[PDB]
């Protein structure tokens, strides 16, 4: 599942026993109930540009 | 950077400036508050290890605006497989003496997971390369941080599209242009090759080498960071060691 279109994940993808897929997030992010989206949990998450994010 | 533009202030917040005795040495990428990834070849000619400084929040070299944060480099970690004066395994992991403070001008770049980097990030065509390197071949270096958008090539196309030539290993990748108009240069060494994916930027490459600055028939060569994720992660979890330079087994 992960090999194709990142398994639908916004960030990290883990394949499981069967056609089971868990999306994961980098530190400073949490997974939303859609199970694919990552939302920041900190003021300065990695890979985001504050001056652009505040626009 | 040849043929780029001035990165607007705060738009490359993970860019590191490395200094030796106050002189411009290399670039780097902040990946959290205490760790910077750069190129191993940046440290080939260092003798004064205690004079290594990392500057975060830097933009314009002629002015202090208060957003700059300077830190002593407590440790430089290089793979055992890297040989000074050569191209392969061109990566360094730097531990700052004290954490940097995250602000609008100082933000880490995401060091991605290997699988995600190999199966997803490797297929994003364009990525950003940055530094205060030379603006032209045999020209002066930049006073303001420059950025360039470069396309990544499959290693087969790099070889057939190019004109005593060093090989391109599984620990490298080509990115850029063959017409001599746009390139990363030697003063950009160690800087980030950053890839955007679904609203977030990730570290995919390190400015490593080439066959002359913006040379016709030749592409930029970047360290393939995906090959070092595990090596980097294991070292970030390890206790500091006496001495500035550390050679660490690779893999
Ligand atoms: C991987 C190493 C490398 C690096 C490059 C050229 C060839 C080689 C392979 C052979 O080994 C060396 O020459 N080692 C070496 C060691 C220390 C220094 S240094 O100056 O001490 C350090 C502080 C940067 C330099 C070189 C200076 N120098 C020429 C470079 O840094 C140059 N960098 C570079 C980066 C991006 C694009 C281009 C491009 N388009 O040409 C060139
Ligand atoms: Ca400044």
């Amino acid at each position: 599942i992960c090999v194709n279109e990142n398994g639908g994940c916004e960030q990290y993808c883990s394949d499981h026993t069967g056609t089971k897929r868990s999306c994961r997030c980098h530190e400073g992010y949490s997974l939303l109930a859609d199970g694919v989206s990552c939302t920041p949990t900190v003021e300065y998450p990695c890979g985001k540009i504050p001056i652009l994010e505040k626009r | 950077i040849v043929g780029g533009k001035v990165c607007p202030k705060g738009e490359c917040p993970w860019q590191v400036l490395l200094l030796v005795n106050g002189a411009q040495l290399c670039g780097g990428t902040l990946i959290n508050t205490i760790w910077v990834v750069s190129a191993a070849h940046c440290f080939d000619k260092i003798k004064n290890w205690r004079n290594l400084i990392a500057v975060l929040g830097e933009h314009d070299l002629s002015e202090h605006d208060g957003d700059e944060q300077s830190r002593r480099v407590a440790q430089v970690i290089i793979p055992s497989t890297y040989v000074p004066g050569t191209t392969n395994h061109d990566i360094a992991l730097l531990r700052l003496h004290q954490p940097v403070v995250l602000t609008d001008h100082v933000v880490p770049l995401c060091l991605p997971e290997r699988t995600f980097s190999e199966r997803t990030l490797a297929f994003v065509r364009f990525s950003l390369v940055s530094g205060w390197g030379q603006l032209l071949d045999r020209g002066a270096t930049a006073l303001e941080l420059m950025v360039l958008n470069v396309p990544r090539l499959m290693t087969q196309d790099c070889l057939q599209q190019s004109r005593d030539s060093p090989n391109i290993t599984e620990y490298m990748f080509c990115a850029g242009y063959s017409d001599g108009s746009k390139d990363s240069c030697k003063g950009d060494s160690g800087g980030p090759h950053a890839t955007h994916y679904r609203g977030t930027w990730y570290l995919t490459g390190i400015v490593s080498w080439g066959q002359g600055c913006a040379t016709v028939g030749h592409f930029g060569v970047y360290t393939r960071v995906s090959q070092y994720i595990e090596w980097l992660q294991k070292l970030m979890r390890s206790e500091p060691r006496p001495g500035v330079l550390l050679r660490a087994p690779f893999p």
